[PDB]
């Protein structure tokens, strides 16, 4: 549900440089990575990314934990549009897949495999 | 825009 | 044009910031103050202040004037968003009017009275 | 990062 990045920014500009950024930067495309607010997981320094469309989303998946400088025995998981998706698709796959109206892909993570709840 | 990127390796 | 508080921290870390300082001083506002590119005056020593929502932009005028070290000689304006703002009007005031997304006043300053 | 509290 309510990713804060959605609140802090108006819309309109969002969406002016979602326009922007994806001619700007041909082979990455502009992610949103949060923590979901049940999550027992620390938050991370940076929320807003520009991610090589060729990168996996597992990939992805090992770059935010170090990011969130997680142990090896934390479980983590990513929800996207409310799903866990899949480790072997690609950020550009994804991004086309489930980016919303301000062309921005919404990542959230969390240590449990439920979001939301 | 107000808050910058991270812009990560190819 | 570009605030170096701004390149310093986060959105996120000075809109932490200014939320939090925002409930904590019911009767101030976050105001950060930065030096013009082109001014011809001194840099200024603290840009982060919590400035009297009642305090004029004069009196804040006269405030910050002093802790540059001005003569009286010395010509000194501020712009808020581009406009230099009215004497009269209380910092409490301008806050509402210009704040950013991050809930800080940006106001620079210079000894011309055009700016970038 | 502090801020610089004033008075009225
Ligand atoms: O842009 O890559
Ligand atoms: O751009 O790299
Ligand atoms: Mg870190
Ligand atoms: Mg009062
Ligand atoms: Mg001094």
């Amino acid at each position: 549900m309510k990713f804060q990045y959605k609140e802090d920014h108006p819309f309109e500009y969002r969406k002016k440089e979602g326009e922007k950024i994806r001619k700007k930067y041909p082979d990455r495309v502009p992610v949103i990575v949060e923590k979901a607010p049940k999550a027992r997981v620390p938050d991370l320094d940076k929320r807003k990314y520009l991610v090589p469309s060729d990168l996996t989303v597992g990939q992805f998946y090992f770059l935010i934990r170090k990011r969130i400088h997680l142990r090896p025995e934390d479980a983590l998981f990513f929800f996207v549009n409310n799903t866990i998706p899949p480790t072997s698709a690609t950020m550009g796959q994804l991004y086309e897949d489930n980016h919303e109206e301000d062309y921005f892909l919404y990542v959230a993570y969390s240590d449990e495999s439920v979001y939301g709840k | 825009e107000d808050e910058d990127f991270e812009i990560l390796s190819l």
